[PDB]
């Protein structure tokens, strides 16, 4: 398994937290590139607003 | 939908512009900004 | 056993067992990779396990 730099969410302008709708997903920093993965299997993809 | 690169052959073959006829309310904002 | 390959197609058309398994993987975690790197590994591993 990989070591993943997870974030609890994004807080835009210091006011608006946004978090992934689905609890089974991890938002993480791939050396500055934000990506989303399953908590079970490392199958990463880019985030969309609809997440 | 979710975005995944790759295009593993057996996919609807379509341009970004034509996409709005497959997914209603899709907006190509970049093209739009170039026109407006 | 035939139910493993008689995937949900018209007629009584079957699918490759490789596909059947891919579906059973997506069930667990939606797969984001077009190419099945995992299948040759798992087929080989499976074959050893059965032997
Ligand atoms: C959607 O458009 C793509 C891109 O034009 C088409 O996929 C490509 O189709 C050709 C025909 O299906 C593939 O066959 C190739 O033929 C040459 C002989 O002319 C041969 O040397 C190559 O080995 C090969 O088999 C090509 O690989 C393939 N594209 C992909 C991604 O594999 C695809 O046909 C169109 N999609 C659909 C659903 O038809
Ligand atoms: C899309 O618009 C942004 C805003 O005008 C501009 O930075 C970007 O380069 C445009 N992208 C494309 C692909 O034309």
């Amino acid at each position: 398994y990989k070591n993943v730099k997870a974030w609890s969410g994004i807080c835009v302008d210091g006011i608006y937290g946004y978090v992934l709708r689905q609890p089974n997903l991890v938002l993480y920093s791939d050396n500055g590139v934000f990506r989303v993965t399953s908590r079970v299997m490392f199958q990463p993809r880019l985030p969309v607003l609809s997440d | 939908f979710v975005q995944i690169y790759n295009c593993n052959v057996t996919f609807v073959n379509i341009s970004r512009v034509e996409l709005h006829t497959v997914i209603p309310d899709y907006v190509d904002v970049n093209k739009t900004l170039q026109e407006f | 056993i035939g139910g493993m390959v008689l995937g949900g197609l018209t007629s009584a058309a079957a699918i490759p067992f490789s596909l059947a398994l891919q579906a059973r993987l997506n069930y667990v975690a939606l797969q984001t990779d077009v190419l099945q790197e995992n299948q040759k590994i798992l087929a080989a591993s499976f074959n050893k396990a059965i032997n």
